[PDB]
């Protein structure tokens, strides 16, 4: 789902720029006549404002946390058989030990 | 037969080719989205090709 949200956000980037050439060119045009104080076409605007909103849809999906205010439901699911044995005391005195030292 | 001068003037050049192409091919009278579209899309692949 994420790949199919950045591949949409960089179409619609794509689109903003070829829409931002296309008012370039226009304008590029523009400054060759004299007067003819027009504006820009509506059809390159609309597309312009599609490319702005299909891109600023994607940029929220893309870093979505949002994790819980409560700190007890993530020491939830964890049991105390885990939280018994400690990384810093260990004791290597085990039956296991002399069982699996042959193989 | 260039030393007495009475009266001068300046004038510019007619236009330039690719520039006047570009004219020609923004000059839109009465179109729809669809006649825009076309029209944005085949100068983008003549500008491609150049």
């Amino acid at each position: 789902a994420p790949s199919l949200w950045k591949g949409l956000v960089g179409i619609g980037l794509f689109a903003l720029a070829h829409a931002a050439f296309s008012a370039a060119q226009h304008r590029s045009y523009m400054r060759l006549t004299e007067k003819e104080d027009e504006s820009l076409p509506i059809d390159i605007v609309l597309q312009t404002l599609l490319a702005f909103a299909v891109t600023c849809y994607g940029i929220v999906h893309i870093a979505g946390e949002f994790k819980d205010m409560d700190a007890t439901s993530e020491l939830k699911n964890k049991t105390f058989d885990t939280l018994r044995n400690h990384p810093s005391f260990y004791v290597f005195n085990h039956r296991g030990r002399v069982l699996f030292r042959p193989s | 037969s260039l030393a007495e001068v009475v009266c001068l003037e300046m004038v510019d050049l007619p236009l330039t080719g690719a520039q006047a192409e570009l004219e020609g091919e923004f000059g839109k009278k009465a179109d729809g989205l669809l006649g825009m579209f076309l029209k944005r899309l085949s100068s983008q692949l003549i500008l491609l090709q150049a």
